[PDB]
């Protein structure tokens, strides 16, 4: 895992390692992760134009490992070249099945609702990054608790919670949604920020803390 | 990085307008100038580590390791060219031998 | 595997109760140095014996 | 890899297994002197064990 | 705390400024640590570290005069006139305990080397005024 | 514990004392020197010599069977 | 280390296998033979 | 979250039924140790029935 | 070779117009194969005085008439075993043989493995061998992804 | 070798104390201590700079002299031109980091502008350099693909790239860099059997070349082209091999001949009930395939033929013999064995 | 880059400080600014010196990495050890394998060990077995009468002594010998020539100091091992190796080398009359005999190198050396090697 | 290698039974199981015809002598 | 108690250990077989035979007084 | 001083360090029968320990 | 009670351009005089091995300063004698530390700086200077600490 950062005006590479990891001494290993040539951070972009991929300048992103992966040579090699592909790999890659986004939001808690799609040309669509995490939360919420053919106790009792719209039913629904969202270890916490009623319609929203 | 950027963040970084004489600015300027000259020297050191750009003593070392020593009053370019060429003798062929005679001539 | 989350109490530490420098595996005790073939063949580290000199550790093995 | 290594070892003859133990001892006494092959090296020796069993490094294998 | 370190303890009996006879900073014990261990009953929500050692009895007690069985130590057409030579035999002779004990201690004490930044056991142990 | 730090030996805990000093059994030695006048030898252990005190031959030595 | 039961790599230290045969001449036996 | 635990001990005996013996369980100890050359265990039983005769 | 001996059958096997719709080979000897093969050819190698493990893939190839029916494809199998044998040796002993194998050398072995696997599918005598080689086809791909990474680690 | 921060700072402190008697305070906060720490940090950075230079040198710097190129995963870039409806009347701004998205749906490639550009007051067209986001060969795009800009404007009409992106680059391992160098050095060998063989195989339509060596003459013959050699190829390869032949040694090139063998073998089977047309056909096919696959200048040893024919099935075959094959047939160096006529009798 | 000394850097710093709008400042000795300037200058000097040393190391390491040419490891010392018994053995005795031979002097605590079995037949008052130094270095080259100890030895043994110093152990391969072998390899890239054959013959680790003699259409290579012999297996291995490197269409043949014996009868003058003794004589004899061995084929018996080699032992102790009959260099034929020879020392 | 070849010949001949009979070609096959690249030619100096075993007797190896040439 | 269940012997409680394995004193035996070449016999205990290993006569046996 | 001493001793040959150990043991036999370069004696040994390597005071340093 | 000395060091120890900052005076200390006589007259024990490939081993004898500049080679010897003298007393036999004074080490450093500056011109032989600069700061710590040691002892 890693933290994101950006190059500030005339910040030296010594200064970053000292602020995040404490000891300045660690900058030496920290430059290999960002694959930098000797002018590790340089102010001017027309100087980055010298050989763009092997440098960082003012306004560019940087990668900051956690201290345990700082010394790992494999983490060094991977972070050297992958660069922005970090987030995608770290959140993982999967087949996209939100083909009919307008449609699956008309019949949730019913089956047969999702389907493969095609993007690009001649290849099934795929999803990655934060979109993948959303899609997976979405599918997990719209699936009943014991309906996947292996590893059951997956999904929700959202199909079971339909009731007289009195507030206790609404707190129950809130708690089920929060449990469902907090099931995945990748997510830190969820919390409600609004619940709202319109006769026979529930509405509400939840904030979820995704790890960096 | 360079000596100005890292040095104690409360110290000055530019000439004083109150007076012309600034021992602070003289010291920092001298140290900046020396360490940037050392930096230029160290960047130029990369060229001496390669036979393609090594000159003077490092070209001589390369020649000595390849066994091609420097001829009296021989400049760097011809000496490098002979050193590189020396590994393509293709000895034993008749046209090779003719080339070696043309070189010797 | 066991995480700290199941630990009620712990009492673990180094100790210099066991300390030997020379280790050997004598053969069955009938064979004896003054009436036959090679009796024993020990092993030691030169740095180790400085702190603990000539500390022997012997074991008879019935098998050999 | 480990699963098929164990499955293949099950079928091995007694002599094959004895020689694999002896080879393992011989390598051992002279040493000091989330499976994903992408972006990781944790499952290295597992793939070697199958390949060494099926191909045959010694009568049984090594490691 | 690495093993075999030396710890000195000093106890102040009574008040400094009062000018009592107890103001002497008398040393109570000195010795060599030989064990360090974590200790803690998390049921009672408390933990401690325990260190124990002995007062310079560790070097002697651990130093075992072993026996070497298969060493001839010969020389070509030369030999030692005193017997008990070539072999690891050593003889100590004296007409009193302080004469013998001096030879016994002095035989092995210097070579018992350790990683003290400053010396060995002979500087820290007087082993004198014997009779 | 603190009090256990005493003389001990073996894998199993055993109080070492003046019993351990006493030898159990018979041991072998080689005859290095003989006192011909008294016919009492001094035998050498692998790295120790028995008998052999300040007494030349008569007042201390190892007896021989007759 | 958890991978494949590797354990601690420091268990097989630099003194595990490096050693040598035991004989005299280390202490007191050599002092008389300085001819 | 804190884990929840519900222990449920069973006992089986082979020469009185074992399931009735296991019901009157109250506590036991099982000292097992490679240091010594003997493994020993103790069981505490309730006084509802005269076990001495059984 | 430096540490332990090898079976006699494997030493004897190793010293020495069809088209697929998906694959084509090129008969490159890998740099590590080039120098290990010379050692196998020379007598400087220990060897065992007895043979066991009759279920190995080597005896399977020997039992079938693949040698005389299709000596081309018999040759390719020897090449597959030569690369596959060498990359087993370096991890278990002699690490100095590393930085002499590249992902391109390991990659083309799958090309040659599947180019022979289609051919083997046309005659269901060789099913026992087919079954074996398919297991190795996924084994090599893992090594290709980790070989550049392992080399930097070591 | 490189020395760390601590050693340099400690040497500076010790030398200051040796020289300077004025200075005695070195708490964290002294202008003098941090002056020395700044000096030390810059020295350590120069040490790491030399370290990286030495690493590059040992890795490829000696080899750079020789005729080879190194690749460093440089992302693809190429000139791109933009057009507007009318000439401008203002100095329009073009930020760095501007994204030029692919117009084709099938191409997910994207590109970004590293440096800012300022349109002229009245120029109707401007060309800028754009670098791809993705490294490797995947960043290559055909001509006429980049025709959309994320930061669109009213004045902007369309975008096009006349020249294709050729600067796509992929980096291999040090072994791949060293292997081509080795192959080039090895290829410079001449006047040897292996070097002659390589130099013959360099020209196309040369395969399975065989070389026969003698103190007197050197004779080379091959069946490269559909099992036959043509006169034109002989003329061409004679001229090529002049650079490879030894000085003062004659070189000769000839064609390849074949010797068809006639054999009528007999096979005894333990179980006569098994015999059938299919069995003898298969035996004849195995024999003819075995006799066809013979190496150049390979003597037809009867012993190998016996081994080969018997190894079909040890239980089946009991006895074998050849009516019309007396002993092993010796062949010249230029001859190759072929199956002329084969017949198999079952007993 | 160019090396900058302290004084130049200090002058340049002083001149920049003076020119930098600073007249108040002074650079007398004892000042704090002068000491700081000097320290900085010494740091820059250290950096330049370490940079030059790293450039040299880098060149060596790149040359090692480049190609597949690397230095070979050190050879373990070995020699003969002599056993003296009190009386001839009455029955046959067996020596256990891996018997350890050592010494008692503090200068040479290096161990030794036997590799093969040996058997002491009866009615034999002495037995000699070969021994190999376990430590890989020059410490095994012990002088005469050093190895005076045996492990697991019976009472029969009376004395242990080596009759001759080993003088066979070596350290890691010399930079100059590696450099010369690498020159041989570079000149040998063009195949079909004398130097190519030379390198193809020398690349085997066993063979040492080969020679080539080129008769018309007829190469001959005179190859021998460190012992001066040429076993058939090694000869065939050399022939097979040279097959790749041999010029095509020209004969090659090999026939070892014929040894020759000469007696030097050397005489040496020694400054220190007290240090003269039989031990030094034996050491001089062994040094000369060893010099006689490990000599390549087709080289004259040069006496200047002999005297410089024997004077190398001690320039001050050894005064002068002279000879009686071999004062003129003996020209050796292509198939001659000077390896045998009996040495008699005649001290003045 | 000759020792190994003698031991293979011994194992082959000893394996026969009463119902089997010594055949030259079968012996050739058995000994030539070794890779034909190593052994290029085999011939018999004494054996030139197949030996017929009487029903009661069994053919087996006696004292075998193998040489290069 | 529970922990007391260990190796023990005698009417009085005594820790049985590797001391009990060691014999105390001298014991008698009968000569069953003699190795005439080496003149080293093997003696029989009432239900056990001492000496007498795989070694025929020389490398293991019981010495006799001279 | 401590740092460059330790670097020296790392750079020494095993025989060099063995002889240094011998010299230390000999000296120990002959025994009987905050840091500042100015106005401080605690760092005396560091200056002496740094010597006996630039000058060959015996085959290896002392203390 | 003296550790034996290496053969190298023992042979080494037994026997125009000018710098503007530091200059030599060719003055020897009383303590350095007494040692020199001891080695000249008495036959000190000496070792036989030469494992330690440092200091004057292939550095001070390998350089051409011995033949090119013999006067400069006389400075280097004086520094070794003065470096070997101070190491002599502290390690063993401290009775000879009474003759050493402040000015004895002062002049040694000045001699060190002059020879060191001259060696800086040569680009090959910087290895010798590498040790001399480390030794230069070693003498200064004795210079600023030797008057306190004698009063303490």
């Amino acid at each position: 895992r890693f933290k994101k950062h950006v190059v500030q005006h005339e910040e030296t590479m010594q200064a970053i390692a000292q602020r995040y990891y404490g000891d300045v001494s660690y900058w030496i290993d920290l430059v290999e992760h960002n694959n930098l040539k000797y002018p590790y951070l340089v102010e001017t972009d027309e100087e980055k134009m010298k050989d763009p991929e092997r440098l960082a300048s003012t306004g560019d992103t940087l990668i900051i490992p956690i201290e345990s992966d700082l010394t790992d040579v494999s983490a060094k090699e991977i972070n050297s070249r992958d660069k922005d592909v970090l987030v995608e790999l770290a959140l993982g890659r999967d087949l996209n099945i939100t083909a009919d986004e307008k449609y699956f939001n008309e019949h949730g808690t019913s089956d047969n609702i999702l389907a493969f799609s095609t993007n690009g040309n001649g290849d099934l669509d795929t999803v990655k990054g934060i979109d993948n995490m959303k899609q997976q939360l979405q599918a997990r919420l719209l699936t009943p608790r014991g309906s996947l053919m292996l590893h059951p106790n997956y999904g929700s009792d959202l199909h079971n919670l339909f009731g007289l719209n009195i507030p206790e039913q609404a707190t129950l629904i809130e708690m089920e949604v929060l449990r469902t969202l907090t099931s995945d270890n990748r997510v830190k916490s969820a919390n409600l920020i609004d619940w709202k009623i319109q006769g026979n319609v529930y509405s509400g929203q939840f904030s979820v803390e995704i790890k960096s | 990085a360079n000596f100005l950027k890292n040095l104690h963040p409360l110290l000055r970084r530019d000439r004083n307008k109150k007076d012309n004489q600034d021992p602070n600015f003289a010291l920092i300027d001298a140290l900046n100038e020396e360490m940037n000259q050392v930096e230029k020297d160290a960047i130029e050191s990369k060229l001496q580590s390669s036979l393609k750009t090594s000159t003077s003593e490092y070209l001589d070392k390369f020649g000595d390791w390849f066994g091609v020593y420097r001829k009296t009053d021989e400049k760097d370019d011809v000496y490098r060219a002979r050193i590189i060429k020396y590994l393509l003798l293709k000895r034993g062929t008749n046209n090779a031998i003719i080339d070696a005679i043309k070189d010797y001539l | 595997k066991v995480p700290t989350e199941d630990f009620i109490e712990e009492d673990v530490g180094k100790s210099d109760v066991e300390t030997y420098s020379i280790f050997t595996a004598t053969p069955a005790g009938m064979l004896k140095e003054l009436n036959g073939d090679v009796f024993s063949k020990p092993q030691f580290h030169p740095e180790l014996t400085d702190r603990y000199g000539y500390t022997k550790f012997e074991v008879e093995n019935i098998y050999l | 890899a480990s699963q098929r290594v164990d499955e293949g070892i099950k079928e091995l003859d007694k002599n094959a297994r004895k020689t694999r133990d002896r080879n393992n001892q011989e390598i051992s006494r002279r040493e000091n002197t989330i499976y994903n092959p992408r972006q990781s090296t944790n499952g290295l020796k597992g793939n070697i064990d199958n390949m060494a069993l099926i191909i045959g490094y010694g009568d049984g294998g090594v490691s | 705390v690495m093993a075999n370190d030396i710890i000195r303890i000093f106890i102040t009996p009574n008040d400094d400024p009062n000018d009592k006879e107890g103001k002497q900073e008398r040393l109570i014990q000195v010795g060599m640590v030989s064990q360090v261990s974590k200790v803690g009953s998390y049921g009672n929500d408390q933990t401690q570290f325990r260190i124990t050692g002995q007062s310079f009895v560790k070097p002697f007690m651990k130093f075992g005069l072993g026996v070497i069985q298969e060493v001839q130590a010969v020389l070509p057409e030369v030999g030692w006139l005193i017997d008990g030579d070539g072999d690891n035999e050593v003889k100590f002779t004296g007409s009193s305990a302080h004469e013998v004990m001096t030879g016994i201690i002095r035989r092995f004490i210097p070579y018992m080397k350790y990683n003290y930044t400053e010396n060995t056991i002979d500087n820290y142990l007087d082993y004198d005024d014997l009779s | 514990m603190v009090v256990r730090f005493q003389s001990s030996m073996g894998r199993s805990l055993k109080r070492v004392d003046s019993d351990d000093l006493n030898v159990k059994g018979l041991v072998l030695a080689t005859v290095s020197k003989i006192n011909y006048k008294y016919q009492s030898v001094e035998v050498k252990v692998n790295n120790l010599t028995l008998g052999s005190r300040i007494g030349d031959d008569g007042s201390l030595a190892v007896p021989y069977p007759k | 280390i958890l991978e494949d039961g590797k354990g601690s790599p420091h268990r097989f230290a630099g003194l595990w296998n490096q050693s040598s045969d035991f004989m005299g001449g280390l202490m007191g036996e050599d002092t008389s033979k300085e001819l | 979250m804190r884990r929840i635990r519900r222990p449920k001990v069973r006992i089986e005996i082979v020469t009185y039924n074992g399931d009735e013996f296991g019901a009157k369980l109250l506590g036991f100890q099982t000292k097992n140790s490679m240091e010594d050359d003997s493994s020993v265990f103790q069981i505490n039983m309730a006084g509802d029935t005269y076990w001495d005769k059984l | 070779n430096n540490f332990i001996p090898q079976p006699q059958g494997l030493l004897r096997f190793l010293n020495t117009s069809f088209v697929s719709k998906f694959y084509t080979p090129q008969l490159q000897l890998s740099e590590l194969a080039k120098k290990v093969l010379t050692n196998i050819k020379t007598d400087d190698i220990p060897v065992l005085e007895r043979e066991f493990n009759d279920n190995t893939i080597i005896h399977k190839a020997n039992d079938t008439l693949l040698k005389v029916q299709a000596p081309r494809m018999y040759m390719i199998l020897q090449s597959i075993v030569l690369e596959a044998y060498a990359i087993v040796n370096c991890f278990v002993e002699n690490p100095s043989s590393l930085k002499y194998l590249t992902e391109e050398d390991v990659s083309i072995t799958r090309e040659n493995l599947n180019y022979v696997a289609d051919y083997l599918g046309n005659y269901d005598d060789y099913n026992s061998v087919v079954l074996d080689l398919r297991d190795l086809d996924l084994c090599f791909s893992a090594i290709e992804l980790q070989l550049p990474l392992i080399k930097k680690e070591a | 070798k490189t020395r760390k921060l601590t050693n340099i700072l400690s040497k500076l402190i010790d030398k200051t104390m040796a020289g300077t008697s004025k200075i005695t305070d070195f708490t964290p906060g002294s202008a003098s201590r941090s002056l020395l720490e700044a000096v030390s940090l810059e020295i350590e950075q120069f040490y790491i700079l030399t370290k990286e230079n030495i690493d590059w040198g040992i890795q490829e710097g000696i080899i750079e002299a020789f005729d080879f190129q190194k690749r460093q995963s440089k992302r693809a870039y190429g000139d791109v031109t933009i057009q507007f409806y009318q000439p401008l009347d203002m100095r329009m701004y073009i930020p760095a980091g501007t994204t030029f998205t692919s117009t084709r749906q099938e191409y997910p490639q994207q590109f970004e502008t590293l440096v800012d550009y300022y349109a002229e007051p009245d120029s109707t067209e401007i060309v800028v350099e754009v670098y791809c986001k993705e490294t490797g060969v995947a960043g290559n795009v055909p001509e006429g693909t980049i025709n959309t800009i994320a930061s669109g404007s009213s004045l902007i009409r369309s975008v096009n790239n006349e020249y294709s992106f050729n600067t796509g680059t992929k980096e291999e391992s040090q072994e791949d860099f060293k292997r081509r160098f080795h192959s080039f050095v090895e290829s410079r060998g001449r006047a040897t059997n292996k070097s002659v063989r390589y130099g013959a195989l360099q020209i196309p339509d040369v395969e399975g070349v065989y070389v026969y060596e003698e103190t007197g003459h050197i004779t080379v013959f091959a069946h490269d082209r559909n099992g036959n050699l043509s006169d034109t190829l002989k003329e061409d390869i004679i001229d090529a091999l002049q650079d490879y032949r030894p000085s003062g040694i004659m070189l000769d090139v000839t064609g390849v001949e074949k010797e068809e063998v006639n054999v009528s073998a007999t096979v005894t089977i333990s179980n006569k009930s098994r015999i059938g047309d299919t069995l003898q056909k298969h035996i004849e096919s195995v024999i003819r395939s075995y006799l066809n696959n013979l190496k150049t200048s390979d003597d037809l040893i009867i012993t190998d033929l016996i081994q080969a024919i018997m190894n079909i099935d040890d239980v089946l075959i009991y006895d074998v013999s050849f009516d019309n094959l007396d002993e092993n047939i010796i062949v010249p160096p230029q001859g190759i064995i072929r199956a002329g006529e084969i017949k198999v009798e079952l007993k």
